[PDB]
């Protein structure tokens, strides 16, 4: 594409600095065009492709709940009416929101899925395909809702059977994976319960294999445990 | 709004 | 333009709500939009086009920052060559960043500066000529960055003049720029001596007019006189 | 860096 003539080398480079500047859619746009080079992501690699595309995709969502309640609180009796313009714009930054999440989804789909054959990169490139379903599905009001939904359920599915069957349960990709489908339970598949079993299963478990850990293994595995709790403490 | 990463 | 097709007053709707939404590249394009339909800004209408465009290059700013220490890093003795990627992206985000003030530039140029006859539009606009220059004489290294130089002093000393004689010593309009032609000369024209006389005679008129104010008027023009004293304060 | 407006 647009990146096509520039080295992989000096893709990820720039992406690293655009990290450091705070450039979130130029690091995105730097990683798009190493994973349109055809070669397979190290983990420092993908690391940065989803980094870069969360912030992108971050202030988009941000953007697009300010402006939906915005448009909320015009639909309430006694509102007077402002005409189109709210609407049209909410539609604007959903559009725009909804082809972040189109272009993430086809770099997995082309190629980077079937490629991932180790666990660690197979469940990260799942986990990041039910992630931006979820997003697609937090702005879905249509038809296809539904269909949007089980897309992320499957993804993350597939994901949580594979960390399941390879990886330790305090593995950081296995409890960020737990902790992402778990928030899907609540928030978009109406399964609170499902949500804080799924929570609490995934904490007990890293729990009694900490012994098992260096110090810096164990320092990462309790800061993701520590999201998990903060979650089911907001729950119960 | 839940954490995530 | 892009924007040739969409109501005036929509496209201040519009601006708003990117304020709100925290989407200042939206903001600053409905406000271009908004300024190319030919008719004069009101002072709300003014704001909204300053606020929009100073976030945008506000940022551009930081991110050329961070890239200039990391290329001034690369250059200094004991250094590993690295090749020209820190260059070529610090040359974009400027690039990009010289656009932004070039398209501000353009705007005040055809037609708000010369279709503005009252003193508080035309020092507001004044002012932002003289800031829009700074940002380009920030960057500006080659056989130019004099006669940048000398642009932005002369946006800056028309707008005093006027200020001086049309407005009162605590008018914000007045201040704010007091404020920026201060920082011009301490940080681009090599002149702290005049940087600190201008902050501290402006501090002090406007001190002994505050008698004059209103209680919501008096809080306005004390918060940009503490802006002046902090200046101060780091110069002195 | 100073303080602008
Ligand atoms: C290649 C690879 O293994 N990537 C990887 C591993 C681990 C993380 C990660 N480590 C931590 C530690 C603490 C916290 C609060 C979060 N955290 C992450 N975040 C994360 C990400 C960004 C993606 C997928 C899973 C996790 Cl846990 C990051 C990247
Ligand atoms: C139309 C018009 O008068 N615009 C206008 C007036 C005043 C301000 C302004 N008021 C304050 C009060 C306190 C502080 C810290 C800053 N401040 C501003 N900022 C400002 C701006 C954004 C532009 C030019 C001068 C000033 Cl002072 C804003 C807009
Ligand atoms: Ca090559
Ligand atoms: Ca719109
Ligand atoms: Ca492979
Ligand atoms: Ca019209
Ligand atoms: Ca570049
Ligand atoms: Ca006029």
């Amino acid at each position: 594409g647009a990146m096509g003539s520039m080295e992989r080398a000096s893709l990820i480079q720039k992406a690293k600095l655009a990290e450091q500047a705070e450039r979130y859619e130029d690091m995105a746009a730097f990683m798009k065009g190493a994973v349109e080079k055809g070669e397979e992501l190290s983990c420092e690699e993908r690391n940065l492709l989803s980094v870069a595309y969360k912030n992108v995709v971050g202030g988009q969502r941000a953007a697009w709940r300010v402006l939906s309640s915005i448009e909320q609180k015009s639909n309430e009796e006694g509102s007077e009416e402002k005409g189109p313009e709210v609407r049209e714009y909410r539609e604007k930054v959903e559009t725009e929101l909804q082809g972040v999440c189109d272009t993430v989804l086809g770099l997995l789909d082309s190629h980077l899925i079937k490629e991932a054959g180790d666990a660690e990169s197979r469940v990260f490139y799942l986990k990041m395909k039910g992630d931006y379903y979820r997003y697609l599905a937090e702005v879905a009001t249509g038809d296809d809702k539904k269909r949007i939904i089980d897309s992320a359920r499957s993804a993350y599915q597939e994901a949580m059977d594979i960390s399941k069957k390879e990886m330790p349960p305090t593995n950081p990709i296995r409890l960020g994976l737990a902790l992402n489908f778990s928030v899907f339970h609540y928030e978009i598949a109406n399964s609170p319960e499902e949500a804080i079993s799924l929570a609490k299963t995934t904490f007990d478990e890293a729990m009694a294999d900490l012994h098992t850990l260096s110090e810096d293994s164990y320092k990462d595995s309790t800061l993701i445990m520590q999201l998990l709790r903060d979650n089911l403490t907001l729950w119960t | 709004f839940p954490a995530t990463v």
